[PDB]
């Protein structure tokens, strides 16, 4: 039923087709990256209007109505209880490994093999991270630098007026639900 | 950014013509290589894989095509071999430059690094050579 | 004959090889499938019943398989030409072939086209 | 002004076995790249803009409803087959365009329909009686227990996949579920849910029904969690 | 601007010229019914992929099947369906042979009235040919039914009119059917095809079906009782559910008790309705439509046998037999409208059970054939051949006179009508010699279907004629064009369905040959 | 480019980029450091949206007719 | 409380009682029963389930992992893994898949139509050429080339090959029944009937008829 | 590219050649064997010569084409080499590229075809040649 | 990538291979088209002087770094 103006295009022409809609969305939180990001000037429905450059916010609010780009959204939903930083770097390297992948379409390379590839590159990364890292409070309780590291990264938001306060605050709250031992916090 | 003044048109203009001689001579590189027919206007029509004489039979216009037209011929009166490889690879090179001036990236920035490269990769073939 | 053959022997090498060995060998059976339009019959059919007596005298040298089965296109059936007297000089199917070969060889190798 | 049809569109002979035969491939095309394990996903959307992916040929094909009839009769054998097995519609999909795919130019050439079918008739039964003639059965080969060979054909779909390192622990998981229930075995009785986060073999397998439990309310300290 | 249409006065209808061939317009339209039906001829016959008037898919070679959805709006093609309507009336078969017969009857004709020759005159060549080829018919009577009723015959000479409504499977089929008609036979003068019923349940296959007596009802029985003989049987239309009284009946419910005590009344009430059915002397009840959960209890209270067909048609079928009509109201005691039955009894069969009405007391002319197959639209195509079947021998109820098939009857009666136009001088002999030719149409769609040519097929069958070598048909094979005795085969065909089809096939023809021009009205 | 020079020629440690206008680069200096878990989490989500998306090549939707 | 219907209407037909709305018909015929229930700390988190339920024709499997499509993937590739090992105990007899099959056949069909003189030779030839379909998406859908390795395929079922197939992890041919990748030969069976008996229909038309409504 | 001339390059070229060299092979396809049909050939006054000799034919035949002057050109090399054959030449020419070009379309590039066709005609005469009978 | 291609080979899985062989290896690895696939070129007696490929690179870059200094043309008469 209802196969009249059905939906029907497949091959190379879909896949660049679909990356284009995805680079839509990166390009346009590309410039809200970092504490000199760009922000965003978003208009509610009920004729609200709001300005920021979070990562998060801007896909809330982006209605995206392609459905390639609502999967974009859908995995940024997740990432806000995973890393809750780096959302924009997400979908900014979603957007880049897509703009690099349309390269090789061109080539001759199937999506299923881009798809291997990126996988093993994604496991050296991975692995790679590990051994460049340090640590801060290996082998004791500390707080001062709990609070400086966390401190850092609130001087971008509007928080920067009194961004000593509020580190002090999120370090004794989730000592007091949860234990620096047992290194499982809720 | 506004780009008022776009003086590099005149840059794909002459990369795309650049580019078209050396995807017609593609193909028939090597021992393997494709034939290709070529026409003349009287009627007579011949075929023929040697790099060298399509070029001569092409009848190139414009100016950057012809560079490559006659480049060809200075490797013939140099070395007398690879006479296609050559307009191959500066078709790619060009067709690479495609995609750096696209990043902002000036030509006498890619000029210039593009002879290190030349420097380098001279040092590459003579070491690997076999004297 | 040679449409079981070459079809047989593009089995044995492989190499981007196989599927060229097999449309040569279906190419030659235009001649027999020519023959029997010309002839007012069934080509299919007859087609048909020359690579059967000819692939029987592959699978086994057994003397019930017939062997070196003709097409007559009078009668609109099989015959063996030994007996019937249809012959021909060995260079015309050897040079036919071989200057079909290198025409389709000549021609396959035409990738572009320059007009003066 | 006296017509025949009057509307009654109607087209006879060669040209509609062909027009059939180009409107099946267009079923194949839909179901083609999602052959195998590693096939290729696809994205279907309702009325109501509600996405739908999945790689399952079976599922495809319930979805679009195509409305031509020649297309129709593929649907509802693949759905038959579907009912009756729950896998193989994708290759009985893929196997009749190609059947009628490999016929078309005989069609045009003046074939007719009918002696295409004894062809088919006949060359079913006889691959059918080569299935019987070459198969293998398989039960206690080389004295190994089932619950091993088992073991290898699990592992096989997940080889080379995201837990292909801890792919023995996940294999045994497959082979406990089904060897726990009854002699009469089904997909959908044995259910999975998924919790994010943690390592991949602490995958767990309860025997019985199992549930995140949202309930936060008070009540603790009380209502015994054991019962006989 | 003249010079406009010519000859075109009325209602400015579509009026061709002398030019244009009025009479050769009305003969296209006749012979584009039989392409649409020519491929469908014989065992090999073409399926149709019919689109009903529901938008349902439905994939059949049965000509009464595609004109019935095929909208025929040509009148001179009407006449041709309605002389298929006709052959539907005495015989049960041939409906093909009108279409394919006429549609060469005019086909040819168009060779005559090109040439010049009257429409009048070809009328009379045409009814001089089916006069000499009811002469001719009789002598071409090769066997005869025994009459012996014996399975081995009856499903032996079955099996030509079972092929080609389904191919294949004409050994299960002419047993089943055999077994079905053999047992009414015994009841000299009665045979009808209304008496062997069908009913189509989905199963496995064809293969698991078989034959039983009574009028049987697929729906099982809903209630606990496994057997009842009583004879009234009363049948309700209207199902069980809440009652609604006719009159005001005004329900104010206001409070949960009050529903509850409501409730409980009408549980009362129907326990009281259904009490009355077992009061009238009746422990059979039928219903249309649902069947409340209550008044399933009260029918296992009484043993009262509850029973249950959803299709229209199935109440109809008992309403003419036993003679229990289906009342408005919900239960209304009405034993006078009631039926009468001999014995009522489930009965599991192929893994189903099935409603069975069988007259045990009585002597019983009735039976039923339980089909079996995996899809709808397979039994239903079954189902049309085993009309095509039965009335094949509710014809050989008549004169049993039998004639050879696949083609051979229609060389041998073109060959007789031949030789007698060749010595019959005069204008007739070019339409009788067209007759004949027309005969030859029959083995060229069978020749067609079958992927041979059939000129080859034509060749072959009037040489063994000429040697005298009668009963020989077309082989039917892909891969063989040669023919084979019909007789040794033990193809045969009827003579009624030959002589009333080439009797309404000429009338046919000559009624659309009759007509010159098709005029509109208005009352 | 230049950034990525020092990590090879200046030296192997890892060296970020001077976003605020601070000194200069190495962020460790800057106090700048995010999580491990962070960055395997983001380049992992990021590589499973980009197989999820490669592996779609087919969007059919209804019309309204 | 707080249990999805699906948990529930599991749980009902494992333990066999019924899922009443209202609390006025709760009583005995529609309470279940189970054996050993317990409250267990999977993941940190409190997980209901009883276990041994009379009706107890059903289970769960909890999967863990970083993320969702870890456990996305993995839950599209167990499910067809139950099938693997429900097909296997219930049909003994088995061939080769990854179209491993369905070359045998080729060879076989395609050796035989010679033999057969007639229109059917080129037919069950062409028969024989529609399955190389199956091995040959499933090198075009892994990605492989399908040119190097049907021809590589099909020279080894001639020199006496029987099992060897498609593998799509490795690009190259393998021995697909020493891999352990089988599949039910009935099953297989009945999908070269219906692909037949499908395109039979197709083949066997020749007008389509629509009522104007 | 600006150029005095035109240049056409892609997959196209060779169905074009292929299409060319199909369309001499039907003008000499059904000539084909003692059976042959005649055909006619109107020249350019208007004299019509009417023959079924396959080389007759395509001495006369003129196709201004390059892919057709090479089967031509082909013609004469058969006719003075051997002396007959040169219908089926140009017949069986024709069937392996409208073959070899369905190839191509299957991703089977021209010098795989042509490595095949060299090998088979190599096999075929050595098949021909262990299958003769002396005069 | 362009010898690969004409002698029936895949162009990416040709070089992609070599890139291989060069790492592991030397320059004796490359395309041998009388074989039909990558060969040792050191053994099957197939090689150029250093000047072929030497003055390739040394015209063919100039002529690059020409066109890339063309800021625009101007007509004259
Ligand atoms: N003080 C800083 N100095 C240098 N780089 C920074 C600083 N703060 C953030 N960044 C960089 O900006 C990027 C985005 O940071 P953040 O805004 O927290 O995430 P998002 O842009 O996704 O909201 C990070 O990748 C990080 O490397
Ligand atoms: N026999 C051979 N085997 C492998 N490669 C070859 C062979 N002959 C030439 N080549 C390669 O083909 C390229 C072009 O060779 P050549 O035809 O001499 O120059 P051009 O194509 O410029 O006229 C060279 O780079 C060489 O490596
Ligand atoms: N591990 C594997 N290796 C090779 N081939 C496989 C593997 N798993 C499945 N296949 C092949 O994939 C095809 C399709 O399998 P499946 O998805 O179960 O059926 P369908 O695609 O009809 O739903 C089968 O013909 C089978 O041969
Ligand atoms: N096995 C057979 N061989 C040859 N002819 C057959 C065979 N079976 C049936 N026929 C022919 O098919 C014709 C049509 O039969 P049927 O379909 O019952 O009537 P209609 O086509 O008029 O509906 C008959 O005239 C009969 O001769
Ligand atoms: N007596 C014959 N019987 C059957 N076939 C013949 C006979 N004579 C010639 N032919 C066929 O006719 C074809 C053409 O023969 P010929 O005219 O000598 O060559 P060409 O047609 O190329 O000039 C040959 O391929 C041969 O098979």
């Amino acid at each position: 039923k209802d196969q009249d103006r059905k939906s029907r295009l497949m091959g190379l022409e879909a896949l660049k087709s679909h990356i284009m809609a995805a680079k839509a969305v990166a390009n346009t939180m590309r410039t809200s990256l970092g504490p000199n990001g760009l922000d965003k000037m978003m208009v509610d429905k009920d004729g609200d209007v709001t300005v920021t450059n979070d990562g998060a916010t801007i896909l809330s609010m982006m209605d995206v109505d392609h459905q390639i780009a609502k999967l974009m959204v859908e995995l940024s939903k997740s990432q806000d209880d995973e890393i809750g930083d780096g959302t924009t770097g997400v979908v900014v390297l979603a957007g880049a490994l897509l703009e690099e992948a349309e390269q090789l379409l061109d080539r001759g390379i199937h999506p299923i093999r881009i798809a291997d590839g990126y996988e093993q590159a994604a496991r050296v990364a991975i692995e790679h991270l590990d051994k460049i890292s340090d640590s801060v409070l290996v082998d004791i309780k500390d707080t001062e630098p709990l609070i400086q590291t966390a401190k850092t990264t609130l001087g971008s938001k509007v928080v920067n007026s009194c961004h000593r306060q509020m580190a002090e605050i999120a370090v004794n709250a989730v000592l007091t639900v949860a234990d620096m031992e047992r290194r499982d916090v809720d | 950014y506004q780009d008022r003044d776009k003086p590099a048109q005149i840059r794909f203009s002459n990369i795309s013509a650049a580019k078209a001689v050396a995807d017609a001579i593609r193909t028939s590189l090597g021992p393997k290589g494709m034939d290709k027919m070529i026409q003349d206007g009287k009627g007579d029509v011949t075929i023929t894989n040697d790099g060298a004489t399509i070029l001569k039979q092409m009848q190139v216009l414009h100016p950057a095509a012809r560079m490559l037209v006659e480049l060809s011929k200075a490797q013939d009166i140099e070395a007398g071999d690879g006479t296609t490889s050559v307009v191959i690879i500066a078709g790619s090179l060009l067709d690479s430059c495609t995609k750096l001036l696209q990043k902002g990236i000036h030509p006498t920035i890619i000029s210039e690094s593009f002879q290190k490269a030349l420097e380098k990769g001279i040092e590459i073939l003579t070491d690997m050579s076999r004297p | 004959a040679l449409s079981i053959y070459l079809e047989n022997y593009a089995t044995s090498m492989g190499s981007r090889e196989q599927l060229a060995i097999a449309e040569f060998a279906r190419s030659l059976l235009v001649i027999p499938n020519t023959l029997a339009v010309n002839a007012a019959q069934d080509s299919t059919d007859l087609v048909a019943k020359l690579r059967a007596f000819h692939n029987e005298a592959q699978v086994n040298p057994e003397r019930k398989n017939l062997k070196w089965i003709g097409l007559d296109l009078s009668n609109g059936k099989p015959r063996d030409n030994k007996q019937a007297g249809v012959f021909e000089p060995t260079i015309v199917k050897v040079k036919s072939l071989k200057f079909a070969t290198e025409a389709a060889i000549t021609i396959l190798r035409i990738d572009d086209l320059i007009k003066l | 002004v006296i017509l025949l049809k009057e509307g009654t569109d109607s087209s006879q002979g060669i040209p509609q076995l062909v027009s059939n035969i180009s409107a099946c491939q267009v079923i194949a095309e839909a179901v083609r790249t999602t052959l195998g394990p590693r096939g290729m996903d696809k994205l279907i959307v309702d009325g109501r803009g509600k996405a739908t992916i999945s790689n399952d040929g079976a599922t495809i094909l319930k979805l679009l409803d195509v409305v031509h009839p020649a297309a129709k009769t593929l649907v509802d054998i693949a759905k038959s087959q579907d009912a009756e097995v729950g896998d193989g519609t994708t290759s009985v999909t893929l196997l009749a365009a190609e059947f009628l795919k490999q016929v078309k130019p005989y069609v045009e050439e003046g074939l007719h329909p009918q002696i295409i079918i004894r062809a088919f008739r006949t060359a079913t039964q006889l691959a059918v009686n080569k299935i019987k003639e070459i198969a293998v059965t398989v039960k206690k080969a080389d004295k190994v227990e089932q619950r091993k060979l088992l073991e290898k054909c699990a592992m096989t779909a997940l080889s080379s996949k995201l837990i292909s390192q801890q792919k023995a622990f996940f294999a045994k998981m497959v082979v406990d579920a089904v060897m726990m229930l009854d002699d009469l075995l089904q997909l959908k009785m044995i259910g999975i849910k998924k919790v994010q986060g943690g390592a991949l073999e602490d995958s767990q397998l309860v025997a019985g029904v199992a549930f995140k439990k949202t309930f936060s309310y008070a009540g603790f300290e009380m209502q015994p969690k054991k019962y006989h | 601007k003249a010079p406009g249409f010519a000859q075109m006065l009325k209602e400015g209808a579509k009026h061709f010229s002398g030019l244009e061939e009025a009479v050769y317009r009305n003969i296209q339209a006749c012979k584009e019914l039989a392409q649409t039906t020519r491929t469908a001829y014989g065992p090999n016959g073409m399926n149709k992929m019919v689109i009903n008037h529901l938008e349902k898919l439905f994939v059949t070679n049965d000509a009464a099947t595609i004109l019935r959805e095929l909208e025929v709006q040509h009148p001179a093609a009407k006449m041709i369906v309605m002389a298929s309507h006709m052959q539907e009336q005495e015989v049960g078969d041939g409906t093909n042979f009108v279409l394919v017969f006429a549609g060469a009857l005019l086909e040819l004709a168009e060779e005559l009235l090109r040439i010049g020759l009257s429409v009048s005159e070809v009328i009379e060549g045409y009814e001089i040919a089916c006069r000499k080829a009811h002469e001719i018919l009789p002598n071409l009577v090769c066997c005869s039914a025994k009459n012996l009723r014996d399975i081995d015959e009856v499903s032996s000479l079955l099996r030509t009119s079972i092929m080609s409504k389904q191919y294949g499977n004409e050994v299960f089929l002419a047993k089943l059917i055999a077994q079905a008609c053999v047992s009414i036979f015994p009841d000299s003068g009665h045979f009808n095809v209304d008496n062997i019923r069908v009913c189509k349940i989905l199963g496995s296959g064809i293969s698991s079906s078989s034959v039983l007596h009574g009028m049987v009802f697929k729906k099982e029985t809903e209630g606990d009782v496994t057997s009842v003989k009583d004879a009234k049987i009363a049948v309700y239309s209207c199902p069980f559910d809440g009652m609604i009284t006719e009159t005001k009946g005004t329900v104010l419910i206001k409070t949960a008790e009050e529903l509850m005590n409501f409730s409980k009344g009408e549980e009362n009430l129907m326990d009281a309705q259904v009490k009355a059915i077992a009061d009238t002397g009746a422990n059979v009840v039928v219903t249309g439509g649902k069947v409340a959960d209550m008044a399933l209890h009260y029918a296992n209270k009484y043993n009262i046998m509850l029973v249950r067909l959803n299709s229209k048609w199935d109440l109809r079928r008992l309403c003419k037999t036993v003679g229990a009509t289906a009342l408005p109201r919900l239960t209304p005691p009405v034993l006078e409208e009631m039926g009468h039955c001999d014995s009522v009894y489930l009965s599991e069969v192929g893994d189903t059970q099935v409603v069975v009405f069988k007259h045990e007391k009585e002597d019983g002319a009735i039976s039923t054939i339980v089909l079996r197959g995996s899809t709808d639209n397979l039994m239903d195509d079954i189902e049309r051949a085993v009309d095509d079947g039965v009335n094949t021998f509710k014809v050989l109820t008549r004169d049993k006179r039998l004639v050879p098939g696949g083609g051979a009857t229609e060389i041998e009666l073109a060959k007789q009508i031949t030789s007698y136009g060749e010595t019959c001088p005069g204008l007739e002999q070019y339409a009788i010699k067209k007759f004949a030719e027309a005969f030859e149409a029959i083995p060229r769609a069978l020749a067609e279907n079958s992927g041979v040519k059939a000129n080859e097929v034509i060749s072959k069958l009037y040489a063994v004629h000429q040697e005298g070598n009668k009963n020989v048909g077309l082989d039917i094979e892909a891969e063989v064009p040669a023919v084979k005795d019909m007789l040794e085969a033990g193809i045969l065909d009827t003579y009624l369905g030959k002589y009333w089809a080439i009797k309404l096939a000429t009338n046919a023809a000559v009624t659309v040959l009759r007509v010159d021009q098709i005029i509109m009205a208005k009352p | 480019t230049e950034v990525r020079a020092r990590q090879v020629k200046e030296m192997n440690p890892a060296l970020g980029i001077d976003c605020l206008h601070k000194g200069t680069n190495d962020m460790k200096q800057q106090h700048v450091i995010e999580t491990l878990i962070g960055k395997k989490q983001q380049i992992s989500l990021a590589t499973q949206m980009v197989r999820m998306i490669l592996k779609i090549d087919d969007i059919r939707k209804p019309g309204e007719s | 409380g707080r249990v999805p219907e699906e948990d529930l209407k599991r749980t009902m037909m494992a333990c066999g009682g019924s899922i009443q709305t209202s609390v006025n018909a709760l009583s005995a015929d529609v309470l279940g029963r189970c054996q050993v229930f317990e409250e267990t700390q999977i993941g940190g988190e409190r997980y209901n389930f009883f276990t041994g339920c009379p009706k107890a024709k059903t289970c769960t499997f909890i999967l863990r992992g970083g993320a969702e499509q870890f456990m996305e993937e993995t839950e599209r590739s167990l499910h067809d893994a139950i099938m693997i090992v429900r097909r296997a105990i219930k049909n003994d007899s088995v061939v080769a898949g990854g179209g491993a099959i369905e070359m045998e056949l080729s060879k076989y069909l395609r050796d035989y139509s010679r033999t057969i003189p007639g229109k059917q030779q080129l037919l069950i030839g062409a028969y024989a050429k529609a399955l190389e379909i199956i091995p040959r998406q499933l090198c075009d859908n892994a990605g492989f080339d399908a040119t190097n390795i049907l021809n590589k395929l099909r020279a080894r079922h001639a020199q006496g090959g029987t099992w060897y197939g498609v593998d799509i992890n490795n690009e190259d041919i393998a021995d697909n029944f020493e891999a352990f990748v089988w599949e039910p030969a009935m099953v297989r069976i009945n999908a070269l009937t219906a692909a037949s008996e499908a395109a039979c229909l197709i083949v066997s038309v020749d007008e389509t008829i629509k009522n104007p409504r | 590219l600006s150029v005095f001339g035109d240049r056409s390059t892609g997959e196209t070229i060779r169905s074009q050649n292929v299409m060319a060299a199909a369309s001499i092979a039907n003008i000499v396809k059904s000539s084909l064997g003692p059976v042959g049909l005649d055909k006619m050939l109107v020249d350019d006054i208007g004299d019509v010569t009417i023959t079924n000799d396959g080389a007759t034919i395509l001495k006369l035949l003129e196709v201004e084409h390059p892919a057709a002057k090479v089967l031509c050109e082909l013609a004469d090399l058969q006719d003075k080499e051997v002396g007959d054959g040169t219908t089926s030449v140009v017949i069986i020419a024709a069937e392996l590229l409208k073959n070899a070009d369905e190839l191509v379309k299957q991703k089977i590039h021209p010098t795989s075809v042509i490595s095949g066709y060299r090998l088979a005609c190599k096999e075929a005469v050595r098949y021909i040649n262990e299958n003769l009978i002396v005069n | 990538s362009t010898l690969a291609e004409n002698a029936g080979l895949n162009p990416i899985s040709t070089v992609t291979e070599l890139r291989n062989r060069h790492a592991q290896g030397e320059k004796t690895a490359g395309i041998n088209v009388r074989k039909g696939g990558i060969s040792n070129i050191l053994e099957e007696l197939v090689v150029q002087p250093l000047l072929v490929s030497v003055s390739a690179l040394t015209l063919a870059t100039e002529t690059v770094r020409s066109i890339l200094k063309i800021d625009d043309v101007v007509n004259t008469r």
